[PDB]
């Protein structure tokens, strides 16, 4: 009976796990989003390099 | 709307209708409320032919014929003076509330009473 | 004017008005579950006065000291009210009952003793003072009977003393779904009202009694007590309710009521706001 | 107890296997207690306050019914 | 197509119907119309502006922005500042009309915007005083309502016989069409002040804003309770068409009973499963700007809410579901919705499309 | 019966990390679907900047 | 007087030391008692620390009262 | 107040300031009903927040030249961003009101708490 209900926490343990692969995915789709600010940056640099 | 202009008969009886309708109407709160079977059977009669009077008073129009098919019904008084007066007798509770919508006279909605 | 103002004072009103039906609707759940809760403590009292009046028409040859009846010196009185008020004036025909009632024994030269129950009476009854020696309050929609057990101990050692004679329940009768009564009845002296009724023959057969019959009995008028004094609260918790719901309906009418005074005050004042300062505009154009 | 019927008038029963079970009458005990802090939280507040600003600036509205300017 | 779930179901906006926003002051009615811009990527239509007496920054501003989405390429704006002689000010909207009527006669369909139409009154009213013209009530010549009328009327779709003749053969198939959204701002949310009073019988549906949802920080702050687009369903795809009625019926029962908020802790059960449904749905709406959603977005936002799937999670992150559940259909089920958006069709096998990834959803990874 | 029951805590066991790989995969890989396609929208940025 | 809305810029500079040091708690009091204005006529379910609080803003208002032509030092 | 002219986490500070203050306006009726006992235990921790905001909210002005010494602030909006989210988040909400009175970051609430 309790081996039975022990089964149940790895499933709990996978779902730990799958909840994991969300703050992954967040943090380097941040990523993404920095270098576009970033190099938008760059672009406003192409952009007053043109200015001079 | 006076009894020297629609006569007395008519006039009465418009006025009795008025009355069961607003009757029934202050009856809606407390049938929401507390229920309904706490009241009396006489009230529930009148419940059950106003629901019949609201069901009755919409019909078919020869405008929506071509809308929806359903042609309409023509109907003067004289026979929807004596359908409300039977209906006020309470002569006709003996049957569901569907026999009175979209639908004329109360020839008609005997007959779909009895086709019901 | 400041209209504005006018129209958010309306506004409040109609929310106030939502909130009073909301009060009833709560109410009338609270009514249909404490009339459910009344039913439930019927077979109790039922079974329990079957077996006392089984013992004492198998033993009528003593009685008890809450069976019998000696003339009265002073009394015992127990009032049940809510903890809020707002239901209706149950309290308020309640209290003008037991004072009149009371100013009917002191003339008969009898003192009154109480136990409260309900702080709205408590306060009632602490102001006016009596010979009062117990109070409960939160005593809750489904109160414990260890609740009352401390003051019902109390009233029956006091009789015991002889000091209290006859003790009155006082609570509210629930007449019917929408009116209900103020009820003080007499209860710890007991005479034979279905207790010598409802009855045909001495069953032949009988319990044998493995404590003594008497103490055996004397616990018995304990619990027959107990319960009684419970389901009279239950009862008067009901007709709280029942109160409360009703003067919530009536507090909707009046904002309603209210409602149709302001608006048509409003739509006056509209009209003079509007006139005057038409007025000025074309006298100030007239001008020139 | 008749040959037929039997009863028990409980002063406080439980079904239960032992008074350890203490831990479960006063759930119920504290639920209902909830529901009675309850009533009250709701009622007066909200009752006895709306009920409140009800009546309250209504006197500078009747007052200025008739004006005129 | 507005991308707001709330205005695209209740209120239908039809090419070239008249639709009026209104409301009190600060409540992002700018944004709303720059927004309802914005979501002309695909439309084909091109769309004017105009600004009414408004400080240079804040046009500035509004001019960079939309420069930001690039969408200043099918589009063309005026504005008649706060420093600006008041008659330029009363005729701008008149000459935005011309522009927009170039295209509708054209046989094109296009949107414009206005700002501050009682701002342009306000110019009207100084201009027309200095005339020595007799006054009307608050100062208003009486043409106002004229003045107004003569305006919007001018916005409309048009038969395509009309486009065809005025075209004398060089288009033949389409119709043109112009729809107008003008703006009006209110005094402590009155509707009985005399321009508004005038304006209302004029537009084809009107929309309310009220201060204390935005208040609340309800985002957008539309009051669905008054607001309301007599043009029907017509202004619809059939799948919207479809499935507003949820919306509609469960929006309803909540705004009669919503009273109950901290009741119904005695109540009966029903009361209190429709209750959360209705909390749910009203938080639905509950949306930023520059945020359109496609209409795809919306679809599955309302089956998902039909379907009773967000029935089983807590308020607080019904954001957090609907954005997920966004993102999630968007990545794995791009062809779907791009079927969707191209056509905007209800079918058995669309719905079983969508149902199938919800639950595929609810199973794969958590919100 | 318990020697069933392992069997089956074994055939739990092994599922649990099949999803677990399924479910880390798709979240790698939707990532970085999304960083390359927003730098490359940015890059439309910077390049319409320019222009400018 | 209402002092509810009636006030002065000026402010205690006018005042001397000790009016000035007194008038504060006074002030605090007559702001308690407004405070509960609404709820003034249900002195049966409130507080008790809130009844002192009405009890006081009442001894204090009655403590504002004064005849005509009799000023004070 | 935009999240794009002042960051996220500025502004989201602000928004939960705002909750919680206006929540605990709305309940100040019924604690004065009632009392702090009778609430939940839910919103008696945001009583406590609520009353140490308007503490940290008492600054002491620079330039008065006789209000309380006339001691400048001026405290970065980064370092009171700081204090704010950790009251919000409750960093704190076990020390009386009056540490946060009449001073500026976290540096000064704590110093005056370990004083006193
Ligand atoms: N859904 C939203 N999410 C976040 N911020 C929003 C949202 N909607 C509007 N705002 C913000 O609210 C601010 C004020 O709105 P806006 O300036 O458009 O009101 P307005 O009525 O046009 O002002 P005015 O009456 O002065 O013309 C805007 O700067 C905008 O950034
Ligand atoms: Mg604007």
């Amino acid at each position: 009976d309790l081996a039975d209900a022990q089964a149940q926490v790895k499933q709990e343990l996978d779902a730990a796990k799958a909840q994991a692969a969300q703050l992954i995915e967040q943090a380097n789709r941040r990523a993404a989003q920095l270098i576009e600010e970033a190099r938008t940056q760059a672009a406003a640099e192409g952009e007053r390099i043109r200015q001079q | 709307l006076d009894p020297l202009v629609v006569g007395q008969e008519h006039y009465e009886i418009a006025r009795a209708v008025q009355n069961v309708l607003q009757r029934y109407k202050e009856l809606k709160d407390i049938i929401a409320i507390l229920g309904m079977d706490e009241l009396a059977e006489e009230d529930k009669l009148v419940v059950y032919r106003a629901r019949k009077i609201q069901r009755f008073f919409s019909q078919p129009f020869h405008v929506a014929e071509v809308f929806t098919g359903a042609p309409g019904k023509l109907v003067p008084l004289k026979e929807t003076i004596r359908g409300f007066k039977g209906l006020l007798a309470g002569e006709y509770d003996h049957i569901p509330e569907q026999a009175f919508y979209m639908v004329g006279g109360i020839d008609e909605v005997i007959a779909k009473a009895e086709k019901l | 004017a400041n209209l504005k103002e006018i129209r958010a004072k309306v506004a409040s009103i109609k929310s106030t008005q939502k909130i009073t039906r909301a009060m009833q609707m709560v109410a009338a759940s609270k009514m249909r579950r404490a009339q459910e809760r009344m039913a439930q403590g019927r077979p109790y009292a039922d079974n329990m006065r079957r077996v006392i009046a089984h013992l004492v028409q198998a033993n009528p040859e003593y009685k008890h000291r809450y069976m019998v009846d000696r003339p009265v010196k002073r009394v015992g009185y127990i009032i049940v009210s809510s903890d809020r008020g707002l239901a209706g004036g149950l309290n308020i025909n309640l209290f003008k009952k037991v004072v009149q009632h009371v100013k009917a024994q002191q003339e008969q030269s009898i003192e009154v003793q109480f136990a409260l129950i309900g702080q709205k009476a408590v306060s009632f009854f602490k102001n006016y003072g009596g010979k009062v020696l117990g109070a409960t309050t939160q005593i809750g929609d489904a109160p414990s009977l260890e609740q009352l057990t401390g003051s019902v101990q109390v009233m029956l050692d006091a009789f015991d003393k002889g000091e209290l004679d006859r003790i009155y329940l006082v609570s509210n009768g629930f007449v019917n779904a929408m009116t209900q009564k103020p009820k003080v009845e007499q209860l710890v002296p007991l005479a034979p009202a279905e207790e010598g009724d409802d009855l045909n023959r001495t069953y032949g057969w009988d319990y044998i009694y493995e404590p003594e019959a008497e103490e055996l009995l004397n616990g018995l008028l304990v619990r027959y007590i107990e319960s009684m004094v419970y389901q009279g609260v239950i009862e008067n918790v009901a007709c709280e309710q029942s109160a409360r719901m009703v003067a919530m309906k009536a507090a909707t009418d009046n904002a309603g009521q209210l409602i149709k005074d302001l608006q048509l005050i409003y739509n006056k004042l509209r009209q003079a706001a509007i006139t005057q300062e038409i007025s000025e505009i074309v006298g100030g154009a007239a001008a020139v | 107890v008749q040959p037929h019927v039997v009863t028990v008038l409980a002063d406080t029963a439980i079904r239960a296997d032992n008074l350890d079970e203490a831990a479960i009458l006063e759930a119920r005990k504290n639920a209902e207690q909830l529901l009675a802090n309850q009533k009250s939280d709701l009622d007066s507040a909200a009752a006895l306050a709306a009920l409140a600003e009800t009546a309250a600036q209504l006197e500078t509205i009747r007052k200025i019914k008739n004006r005129a300017q | 197509q507005t991308g707001y779930k709330s205005v695209d179901t209740m209120i239908p906006v039809g090419r070239g119907q008249r639709e009026l926003i209104i409301g009190d002051r600060q409540t992002g009615k700018t944004a709303m119309a720059i927004d309802a811009i914005i979501a002309q990527k695909n439309s084909g239509i091109k769309c004017v502006y105009v600004a009414i007496g408004q400080k240079q920054s804040t046009i500035a501003n509004v001019v960079r922005k939309l420069e930001e989405t690039g969408a200043m390429a099918y589009t063309t704006v005026v504005a008649a500042a706060a420093a600006d002689p008041a008659a330029m000010q009363y005729l701008a909207p008149y000459s935005g009309c011309t522009m927009g009527e170039y295209f509708r006669d054209r046989g094109e369909d296009a949107l414009i915007i206005y700002d501050d139409l009682s701002k342009q009154a306000v110019a009207y009213r100084q201009i027309s005083l200095l005339l020595r013209r007799p006054p009307g009530r608050e100062a208003y010549p009486g043409d106002v309502f004229y003045l107004h009328s003569r305006l919007l009327e001018r916005a409309s779709r048009v038969s395509a016989e009309y486009v065809e003749k005025f075209t004398n053969g060089a288009v033949t198939g389409k119709t043109g069409s112009l729809t107008a959204l003008p703006i009006i701002e209110t005094q402590a949310g009155d509707v009985s002040a005399f321009v508004p009073t005038n304006v209302i019988s004029i537009t084809d549906g009107q929309i309310f804003l009220e201060t204390s949802l935005f208040n609340a920080g309800i985002r957008p702050a539309v009051n669905a309770g008054i607001s309301v687009s007599r043009v029907g369903g017509s202004a619809q795809t059939k799948i919207i068409k479809k499935l507003s009625g949820g919306i509609r019926t469960a929006l309803a029962q909540y705004r009669e009973l919503a009273a109950f908020a901290q009741f119904a802790s005695d109540l009966d059960e029903a009361t209190r499963k429709q209750l959360e449904h209705g909390q749910r749905v009203t938080e639905l709406m509950k949306q930023k700007q520059y945020a359109p959603y496609s209409i795809a977005d919306q679809a599955v936002s309302v089956y998902a809410s039909n379907e009773g799937y967000m029935a089983d999670v807590e308020v607080k992150k019904i954001v957090d579901f609907d954005a997920a559940l966004i993102a999630y259909f968007r990545s794995e089920y791009a062809p779907l919705m791009k079927q969707i958006d191209e056509t905007g069709d209800y079918n058995k096998d669309i719905e079983a499309a969508i149902k199938a990834g919800i639950e595929s959803f609810k199973a794969t990874q958590t919100y």
